[PDB]
């Protein structure tokens, strides 16, 4: 149990006092006769860790409109954000995940953390939308069932 | 005790002029009211004011940014502007960006008189209490 | 009776330092004087100090601004600098552009002293009295 | 007397929070205390806090630019916010530059409360006495 | 006419003051025994509504080098600018009228609140300045009167 | 020997004092029976000029990392700065000396105040470099000793 340094007021006494933890913070401090009293964090305010602080910190963080909660404003911590589906963290903002053009596919969806990765189509593949989601794929083997029209792009499909 | 308010932004304002946070976090309020946006005076005298606003966006378009703090009383059924700053070509074309707005200066105002702050763009301010912010003194 | 003042940008100002006006608006002085651009200080002390400019033009080219709140006295043939902002790179070329520069600090002054604002291009600033001022309060 | 500081910008910081300089210049230091960067407060009570830095550089590319203000005390292992700005976005690639940020607010501050200053880039600050600068006083 | 409420501040007795029209201010609030008292504006200051203001405003807008006045300062009102001849009002600045080009002409002037209008020459009409007045024009009939050495564009007369 | 206006803290009797030269402040005013009496700069302090201070000017010019002591605090002056070798003054900033490139030559080198200087190589000239010194050079006289291969450019020389 973690203490602190405390003068008493009324006599100047040094005494070692106990601190409050996590959910609470010191209503009266240690006397010569009775130890720290911790209080219970009041609604929108919390404490973190063991702390002789004489009032709760508030809940400062609040979740702009492309964010989310990821965690609660409880008692024992301030709320946290992230970014809402679809966007991620740069900078303090939270962005649109990319899309990739055409002849290019997703390697990695977006998260919050990273955007939307892309590679150019490898030989034999292609993505014809400009899409956040879609990967290459391969082409149509036109020869494994008619014959080939126009050899596939890395954006058109293999015509039939 | 000494008259002094420090508010914060709220996130809330859905309107001009912006709204303040009064009861939470590091703000300040004594021998002077909030009401509806307004700083109300109660005791006639020199009074230092002072305001920030941070604004922010991820795509720049130059957009004016204007910060104004201003008076309001029954007595003129017109607003007197104090002080204003204004930001025009403060970004790079279509790149994230931020900035904020300083004011403040000495007045004398007068008891009832209500201070505001206006912005021209209500949805490029950031409401981070550490970041924008209004108050005042008494001198 | 409080050492003040708060003046406002004088259109006027053909030259450096700045004039100000002392008498029109929403401007205050007492116990301090005005004399030729600048403020005079008759009682040694604390006091803060601050000045606004804002700068302005219509077409961009990033000429740097400066702007600076200094003293002089009899005692020594020579300027001290209490606070200076300068801005460059500070608008994309050719746009219509605006920015203010804000400094306010504490200091030590004694009387006799007489304090002035400079700034780097007169042409572009502009002296709207909520735009551009100059002021001080004993502490 | 008057609990007071006003302290310049230290060439010398080679890390975060900032340094000081305490002693020579055009500084104010009054029943508070500097130690490491950080301003003592030793009575209980308001105070109006502000700071300025200058930051310039040769050749912009937009790094993003922080200032804070920040309070540590011994109670609680956490450093709590008091003011701070960002810039984003602020120069043309490329080209010479240079803007400060300025913070000024009042706050209740007690008695062993440590305050310090932070910025992003500590290679962009410039350090001139009256172009960097952090100081406070008893309302 | 309308009215203000007032305490007396000899007995705080609760009072109902008229006001002061524009023009004027409140020199003396009303008490049980007389009326308000209004004073006239003093020179650069105004009061453009009723009031019960005890001092007027001042004539706070001035004008700039690109501008004029177009209305005077007044005990009644403040001043009020305008763009001066060739100018024109855009986000708080007075701008120059723009000039239309050469293959281009004039289809409305600029004005105080408005830039130049342009048009491109329509068939058969030049224009071969730059030009913020010069409207487009129709070619020369070189075969009305010899005949055509070359055809007229949008910027250049028909040639004989 | 300038002088000061002074009146006497003691009297109010209005008095003609001396000033300090530089390198001194006044440590004591002049009284009816004493004169000025100046007392020396203390270390990082200065006065240049013959002065009534109490006390002596910091020496607050501080040479950044571009930078070297041009001259030395001292007590009857500030410190000031150049920029180091290899760099120029430009609106407060010290920029690295520009190089000219290959087909340009160095016709003046930068110094503290000044950027290098380049012209387009003439005639018969040549260089190769990107560089803040090398000089437009002569091409080789082939002929004056082989036969030209190659004529020479403004950038490379004559081969043989
Ligand atoms: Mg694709
Ligand atoms: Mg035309
Ligand atoms: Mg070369």
């Amino acid at each position: 149990t973690p203490t602190y340094p405390w003068r008493d007021a009324e006599t100047g006494e040094r005494l070692v006092c106990a601190q409050c933890p996590p959910g609470t913070f010191v209503q009266r401090p240690c006397r010569r006769d009775s130890p720290t009293t911790c209080g219970p964090c009041p609604p929108r305010h919390y404490t973190q860790f063991w702390n002789y602080l004489e009032r709760c910190r508030y809940c400062n963080v609040l979740c702009g409109e492309r964010e989310e909660e990821a965690r609660a404003c409880h008692a024992t911590h301030n709320r946290a954000c992230r970014c809402r589906t679809g966007f991620f963290a740069h900078a303090g903002f939270c962005l649109e995940h990319a899309s990739c053009p055409p002849g290019a596919g997703v390697i990695a969806p977006g998260t919050p953390s990273q955007n939307t990765q892309c590679q150019p189509c490898p030989p034999g593949t292609f993505s014809a939308s400009s899409s956040s989601s879609e990967q290459c794929q391969p082409h149509r083997n036109c020869t494994a069932l008619l014959a080939l029209n126009v050899p596939g792009s890395s954006s058109h499909d293999t015509l039939c | 005790l000494r008259k002094v308010a420090h508010l914060t932004g709220k996130s809330n304002s859905r309107s001009m002029p912006l709204e303040w946070e009064d009861t939470y976090g590091i703000v300040l309020l004594s021998g002077v009211k909030y009401k509806k946006g307004g700083l109300v005076i109660n005791e006639t005298g020199l009074y230092f004011v002072y305001s920030k606003v941070y604004f922010r966006g991820q795509s720049c378009n130059n957009l004016p940014l204007s910060h104004k703090v201003y008076m309001r009383n029954s007595k003129y059924p017109q607003d007197l502007v104090m002080m204003e700053g204004k930001m025009m070509s403060y970004c790079t074309t279509g790149q994230m960006w931020a900035r904020s707005s300083y004011l403040g200066a000495v007045f004398n105002l007068t008891s009832a008189d209500h201070l505001y702050v206006n912005v021209s763009e209500l949805s490029l301010v950031n409401f981070e209490e550490s970041q924008t912010f209004f108050g005042l003194y008494k001198l």
